[PDB]
């Protein structure tokens, strides 16, 4: 009775494994990346990575490797799923149809067995004879690799060592040999076995057991001619080959432990290492020893290359390029240049691939456009912690791109007879004025006859009477278009330098200093019309049509918009709006089918205003924050009607439906200067000149989600938004080492140590050299510039758990309430905490209130003007007294720690980490809490959210989602006090946070939409989901269409969708119920027309009277597009 | 407060040589399929919540129960003990199945008295209490399953820091600066993936299995000087059952811990009780202190509490305290059926209500604990 619909709004981004090899073809070099359920195949080239495929598998990739058996031209890919679905895939392409066929497939799980603590290990014999899997304690599962083994039948061999840490296959053995490190009460040991396929049991290893370091972690198999293995611990790296033995204890690696590695040489001469805090090491093997042709090791020199992102998987691409795959940071693509050494670093970054995970907290705010949501997350951890802003934007598709050295302005130019086709573009450097003619895809530039090479051009468009005016600071020169020769050139009347010149179809206004001239356009003549003088400096000018009934002017100091008659100096209107800085650019247009004038100041802000077509001025006062850089407003006709481009640090497109000018944030980092373009190669396109380069292309649909970063260099824990202060309150923590002086010195410049104003908590309500202690701060961050406006540091040994931004009682002020807990290493469960009420005003954080509680404040919410707190296992309600002091009102004692508190009306949903969901109701007529329903089931819960007054949604172990519903209409008390569970789903992601909101425009639409509500959830891998409700009829229709799609869509690896989505747990599995896979329903648009017809034959589509058994095919297209429009 | 010399050879009390010596033993174990309904006889005249793993001695005299024991042994060897609530007269909804391992039949006194020992094995729920006219009612029993959960970091773990999740053994044993420092790095390295989630490391330590068992072991050793691995199981399930058996708690709390189906929740509950429990008072009075919290020791490998049978068949759970308070003794110290091999019991009574709080176990030899052993029972003992 839940009938929900779950969809993914942004695919996972965190990388949990990457390989390279000749996968697409034997000649290409491919980089395969698994992010979770997605496998991305890129091709390594000199410029970088060129994506080739994105394929979504029906499971979480636990293991992949590339192997090439005999008789194969290109590598095959063995992928094992977290549900123990093994498969072997092969790339196959025919010109344009790109297919990954499944060579083999099969589930390899065991009926009984506890999965290993160290997890799944998947290794492949270097000679490609077998696949070894360590899935379970005390059992090595072997898959023979034969052409006839298309079902992947495997046998278990007993391992007597239950605690196996790391195992790999050795290189250069006549028969398959494994080497592994295991734990015994005597310590850690390294051992080797000889796996025999015929006998189906182990044998005696070539070199017997040797004792190793007590903290030996990883084994790496050195290939021929060295052989043997290298075991790396926390303090030493040892090389074993039987008789041959080496061991080193370098002090450079004692700081942190190595967690990842990747060979860089085909002969294994050098290796690449990465550690927990993110620095690259470089193991070196010396083959200087050669007695009688045998190559033997001689040293284990280790070199530190530099510092990178916190890496989970390393990989060496061709020509000194390393893809640093981060999971809790951002993916990188660095260079191992050994000659740069700018300050002692061997690495320099080339690219940076975005990674939203792990999303620890998130919030929805209407930053720019009212009604449309914007997502602000808390991504990364340690030094990669950041605030990430996710937005729907009208992405721009680029057709032809030619780099430019930061052009300072562009304008389309035509050097052909008038045919509505502009094959030229006059650039504008700082003082130079180049012109590049591009009839097709040409990029060569030739100087125009009518304009000098360097004259500091301001305006260069199409002059009247079939000419082309190429203006400059010195004089306004117009050159005849067809003759391509000058016909007129009028000098400035004041003989000064012209800064701002505006040209229209028939009238031109050029301003120098504080005086301007209006000139009419005449055939082969520049006939001056009049001249005028301004009281202050002319900051900007604009004449929008061809004689305009008004002119635009701004003051450098006063900064007031002045409008006056075009052919004279007679003023017509004026208005001053703030005037904080000089107005960067002012322009007027009729995008909304009405006369509107907009101004953009130097701070990036924009002020719209209204104007009359004939004569008259309107106010239409509104403030918009486009960006933090000057905005060069422009108009391009290749649009709906006119639209507007606001190029800034955050570019925007202004578009008005009836009378409300909405903003569409273009999906680009920076645009600087923009222009239209009507060239033959890219008709009705736009040419943008970014700071670094330039491009020419068109616009696209809203099918884009843009992520803008704000690095903090520390872990952000919780985030909240305060509207009245226009600020963000984010909790964060930094790691500081305990020096031998009684203090705590930091490790790197963090956002807490680089704020404008700083504070240290001072309350009186109540070791070893090298220990790391966590220091917690509350940062106040501006919502426009994203600069840390304040950083409050809490007491020592105080962990701040929760944070809410809300107003309490009758007090008009809004506060930040932070709940802390004093944690000490000696004691396990905190005994005392602190609820602190801050109030941000005038750029200063002041402690309004302090309350001392006996326990840890795990969560707080705003329950109808009364703060609802969870102190340990007791839920307490506080009233904000008129003396600005919290007062206890009601208590309720539970047997669980209220980790999760979610309210909707008068319904407190309480949870713990043991999936013990409890429901409470606050009866106000008496003032105490009452228990309504309860659902106790031992399992790990990650999050919980109240979908509505009856259904509650949560996430639990094995990456599952569940929906519990209370039957308030039950006539029996035991059922009334019980929460029936009515929905199960295997999401495949670990959800940390749920929040109500939507990232698309909130339009009522009268008829509304079949989906009711919207809840967004954030996962560890960096995937944002979206769950909505459905009616019974739509749920049934979508279920039928899903079952019919499962027989048409062929998945890679041939994993059944029912198995993949079935509610999974270590102890018990059930089929998915009450949940509709949005990804599958949305994939129905991508199938071919014969498959389109195969899917739909008897769905009984119509529900509004009749059934219409034909059901068509475009009706389901309309339904699926309606479901697509919701995210 | 008798430290150091605790010389008793503390394994005889868990052998019950008072209940016969040449006791016939039974080979091994059994197993009941999970989430299944079986028919189990209920032996009557027993009112106690038997935690799994807890030994229960029994003397049975009446012919019906003797014949019931006989036909049980010849067909399986399992019967049912019901966790009776505060209300008597078959007001039970949960219980545990006790399996026989020790048997003897005596023809003495012209009767076929049976001396039999059992240990609980499984946990169950009664659907309905069917009554049979013979006198030995059989219940239809639903096997309540045992839940064991993986590591809380297993879901959110990183695939690289997995080989760093096998810790070297605890250094030396039960030594300071070898625990407070070892546990800090253990927590730091085990829950490093708690940064990806929304909770601190210590919170996940509050739901860890090793950490909770360690805290219980520390507090228990603070009570009695335990021999480190003095039969304390490494398995969290068995450790939880042993600790639940040995806690001096009232009946409602035992029923509550019996309801709990996961080891971690049971351990958290046990810490809550034994951190919130200080005094034990006389139930019949609820006004007089006979005990305290720090004064609890163990002559049994099963802990400070054990089940013993008097020669009349009644079962008593006994708690050991150094110096009991507000108790008066009557009668010469006698040793006919003392459950401890070497002491002489004297019955003790409350200084006001005069209820059988327990016994004083005076010594006989001189290389013993001298006349300082109060084995107080639970019949009048409520936690306060
Ligand atoms: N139908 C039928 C039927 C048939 C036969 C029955 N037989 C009757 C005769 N019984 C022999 C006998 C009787 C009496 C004693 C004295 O001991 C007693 C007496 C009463 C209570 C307690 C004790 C000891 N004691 C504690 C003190 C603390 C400690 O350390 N250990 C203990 O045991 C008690 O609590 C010794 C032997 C054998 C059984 C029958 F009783 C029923
Ligand atoms: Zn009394």
């Amino acid at each position: 009775m839940s009938y929900n619909y779950v969809v993914t709004a942004q695919k996972p981004t965190a990388v949990n494994g990457c390989v390279t090899g000749h996968f697409t073809s034997a000649e290409d070099l491919n980089l395969l990346i698994a992010k979770n359920t997605r496998l991305e195949i890129y091709v390594v080239t000199a410029e970088g990575l060129r994506p080739v495929k994105e394929v979504g598998m029906y499971g979480k990739i636990a293991v992949m490797e590339l192997f090439r058996p005999k008789g194969e031209s290109k590598d095959l890919l063995f992928i094992l799923t977290a549900k123990y679905n093994a498969c072997i895939l092969e790339y196959k392409q025919s010109g344009e149809s790109i297919d990954i066929i499944t060579r083999a497939h099969g589930n390899v799980q065991d009926r009984i067995g506890r999965p290993s603590e160290t997890g799944i290990i998947g290794i492949i014999d270097p000679e490609c004879r077998m696949i070894g899997l360590r899935l379970y304690d005390g059992l090595f599962k072997v898959i023979p690799l034969d052409r006839d083994n298309k079902e992947l039948k495997a046998f278990n061999i007993r391992l007597e060592e239950l605690h196996v840490i790391d195992v790999k296959f050795l290189y250069g053995c006549q028969a398959p040999t494994i080497c592994f490190v295991y734990q015994d009460p005597q310590g850690r040991h390294v051992k080797t076995y000889e796996v025999s396929l015929r006998e189906k049991e182990f044998n005696k290893g070539p070199w017997k057991q040797e004792n190793v370091e007590a903290e030996a972690s990883m084994v790496i198999a050195v290939p021929e001619p060295f052989g043997g293995a290298i075991i790396i611990g926390q303090e030493s790296i040892t090389y074993h080959n039987g008789d041959k033995y080496l061991a080193i204890a370098p002090p450079i690696i004692k700081q942190s432990t190595i967690v990842c590695h990747n060979r860089v040489d085909p002969n294994g001469s050098r290796y690449l290492l990465g550690d927990m805090e993110g620095r690259l090491f470089m193991l070196l093997l010396e083959k200087e020893e050669q007695m009688d042709g045998t190559v033997t090791l001689k040293d284990l020199r280790v070199e530190l290359l530099g510092e990178t992102s916190i890496a989970e998987c390393l990989t060496y691409l061709d020509n000194g390029v390393v893809f640093v795959g981060s999971r809790l940071g951002d993916s990188q693509l660095v260079k191992l240049n050994v000659d740069s050494n700018e300050q002692g670093s061997y690495v320099v970054a080339m690219e940076t691939f975005t990674n939203l995970g792990p999303i620890v907290d998130m919030c929805v705010v209407d930053l720019e456009r009212q009604g449309q949501g914007q997502l602000v997350t808390c991504s990364g951890a340690f030094k990669e912690g950041s605030l990430r802003i996710i937005r729907n934007g009208i992405g721009i598709h680029e057709h032809a791109s030619i780099d430019l050295p930061g052009i300072k302005g562009l304008w389309p130019l035509r050097s052909d007879p008038n045919r509505e086709t502009d094959d030229t573009l006059v650039l504008s450097f700082v003082g130079q004025t180049r012109v590049l003619m591009l009839n097709g895809e040409e990029v060569e530039e030739t100087e125009l006859m009518g304009f000098v090479d360097d004259q500091q051009t301001f305006f260069c468009g199409n002059v009247a009477h079939q000419q082309l005016i190429q203006i400059t600071s010195a004089s306004v020169r117009l050159v005849s278009q067809e003759p391509k020769a000058l016909v007129s050139e009028w000098k400035e009347p004041q003989a000064k330098n012209i800064s701002v010149a505006s040209c229209n179809s028939s009238q031109v206004v050029v301003a120098v200093g504080r005086a301007l001239y209006y000139l009419q356009i005449h055939p082969q003549e520049l006939r001056q019309i009049s001249h005028t003088e301004m009281e202050h400096e002319v900051a900007c000018l604009d004449i929008t049509p061809g004689l305009s009934p008004l002119c635009a002017i701004g003051l450098w100091t006063d900064i007031s918009a002045r409008i006056l008659k075009l052919p004279s100096f007679e003023l017509l209107h004026k208005e001053m709006l703030g005037g904080e800085i000089i107005p960067r650019s002012i322009l007027m247009t009729t995008f909304e089918s009405s006369h509107y004038l907009l101004c953009a100041l130097g701070d990036g802000a924009l002020f719209y205003f209204g104007l009359n077509i004939e004569t008259g001025l309107l106010s239409d006062r509104k403030k918009v924050t486009l960006g933090t850089q000057p905005t060069v407003l422009r108009t391009f006709r290749s649009l709906s009607t006119t639209n507007v481009f606001a190029c800034s640090d955050r570019p925007t497109v202004i578009y008005s439906s009836n009378h409300k000018l909405v903003f569409s944030n273009v999906n680009l980092k920076e645009v600087n200067y923009m222009c239209p373009l009507n060239s033959d190669g890219y008709p009705d396109s736009l040419a943008l000149a970014n700071n670094s380069t330039l491009t020419i292309g068109t616009i696209d649909e809203i099918q884009k989600l843009h992520i803008r970063t704000v690095p903090l260099y520390e872990s952000p824990r919780k985030i909240c938004y305060q509207e009245v202060s226009q600020c963000f309150g984010v909790l964060s923590s930094r790691i500081e080492v305990q020096d031998t002086s009684g203090g705590t010195t930091a490790l790197r410049p963090s956002a807490s140590t680089q704020a404008l104003s700083s504070s240290v908590s001072s309350s009186k309500l109540f070791t070893s050299f090298g220990e790391e202690v966590e220091v917690h701060n509350l940062l106040i961050i501006d919502q426009h510039t994203f600069e840390v406006l304040h950083a409050h540091q809490f007491l020592q040994n105080e962990y701040a758990l929760s944070l809410v931004s809300c107003k309490l009682g009758k007090d008009p002020n809004t506060y930040f309430i932070v709940g802390t807990a004093m944690v000490y290493p000696e004691e396990a469960e905190p005994k005392q905490g602190r609820i602190v009420v801050f109030q941000y005003s005038d750029g200063k954080l002041q402690t309004v209130a302090e309350k001392e509680v006996k326990g840890a404040v795990y969560s707080m919410v705003e329950f109808n003007g009364k703060l609802l707190a969870s102190i340990n296992s007791t839920v307490r309600l506080y009233e904000w007294t008129t003396e600005k002091e919290l007062r206890t009102e009601c208590n309720h004692y539970n047997n669980i720690m209220a980790l999760y508190l979610k309210t909707k009306g008068d319904f407190i949903l309480v949870g713990d980490l043991m999936r013990s969901v409890l429901l409470l109701a606050y009866k106000p007529m008496e003032g105490n809490f009452e228990e309504i329903a309860r659902d106790f089931n031992p399992n790990w819960m990650s999050a919980v959210e109240i979908l509505d007054d009856d259904n509650f949604l949560g996430a639990e172990n094995a990456f599952n989602l569940f929906v519990c519903q209370k039957d308030s209409a039950a006539t029996t008390d035991e059922e009334r006090q019980h929460l029936q569970e009515v929905g199960l789903f295997h999401l495949g992601e670990f959800v940390n946070v749920f929040c109500h909101g939507s990232l698309v425009m909130q339009n009522l639409g009268e008829t509304s939409t079949p989906t009711q509500g919207s809840v967004l959830f954030g996962t560890v891998n960096g995937m944002i989901g979206l769950v909505t409700s459905l009616s019974e009829s739509w749920y049934n229709l979508l279920l039928d269409m899903q079952n019919r799609l499962n027989k048409v869509i062929k998945s890679v690896g041939k994993i059944e969708h029912s198995f993949w989505r079935s509610f999974h747990t270590e102890r018990k599995t059930e089929p998915a119920t009450g949940f509709i896979d949005g990804d599958l329903i949305e994939s129905f648009l991508d199938i071919s027309r014969p498959k389109m017809q195969e899917v739909v034959a008897n769905l009984q589509y119509d529900d509004g009277s009749g059934m219409k058994r034909e059901a068509t095919a475009d009706d389901l297209i309309k339904v699926v597009e309606e479901l697509t429009r919701i995210h | 407060k008798k430290p150091n010399i605790i010389n008793f050879d503390t394994s005889l009390p868990t052998s019950h040589t008072y209940l016969g010596a040449d006791m016939e033993e039974f080979h091994g174990r059994t197993l009941h399929d999970d989430d299944s309904c079986q028919v189990i006889p209920v032996l009557p005249q027993v009112m106690m919540i038997l935690i799994p793993g807890q030994t229960l001695p029994l003397q049975l005299f009446h012919p019906q129960e003797v014949s019931m024991v006989r036909n049980l042994i010849q067909k399986d060897r399992t019967f049912a003990v019901l966790a009776y609530s505060n209300v008597q007269e078959r007001e039970a909804q949960f219980g545990t199945t006790a399996e026989i391992y020790a048997y003897r039949e005596e023809q003495d006194f012209g009767i076929e008295i049976v001396k039999v020992k059992a240990i609980g094995r499984q946990r169950f729920k009664v659907l309905e209490l069917r009554t049979q006219s013979d006198g030995i009612q059989q219940a239809k029993v639903q096997i309540l399953p045992e839940c064991v959960l993986p590591s809380t970091m297993s879901a959110v773990q990183l695939e690289s820091l997995n080989k760093c999740q096998i810790f070297p053994s605890k250094p030396v044993s039960r030594e300071d600066q070898c625990s407070y420092k070892w546990w800090q790095k253990y927590q730091k390295r085990k829950f490093h993936c708690a940064n990806l989630t929304s909770w601190p490391r210590w919170l996940y330590s509050l739901y860890d299995a090793e950490t909770l068992m360690d805290r219980i072991k520390k507090q228990l050793r603070e009570w009695d000087e335990n021999l480190k691995d003095d039969s304390l199981p490494s398995n969290p399930i068995d450790f939880s059952y042993r600790v639940a058996a040995c806690l001096p708690i009232d009946d409602v709390l035992r029923i509550q811990l019996l309801k709990i189906g996961s080891a971690i929740q049971r351990l958290r509950c046990e810490l809550d009780i034994m951190n919130k429990c200080t005094s034990l008072c006389c139930k019949q009075c609820q006004e007089t202190e006979i005990t305290t919290k720090n004064e609890i020791f163990s002559l049994s490998l099963c802990g400070p509490m054990a089940a013993y049978v008097n020669p009349h068949g009644y079962v008593h759970e006994t708690l050991t305290v150094y110096k009991a308070c507000n108790l008066n003794l009557i009668g010469r110290p006698s040793t006919e059926h003392s459950w401890f091999p070497g002491y002489a019991w004297t019955v003790a009574q409350c200084k006001i209500c005069a209820s059988h709080i327990g016994w004083k176990f005076t010594a006989t030899k001189k290389d013993m604990s001298p006349q300082k052993f109060w084995g107080l029972t639970r019949s009048a003992l409520l936690p306060t």
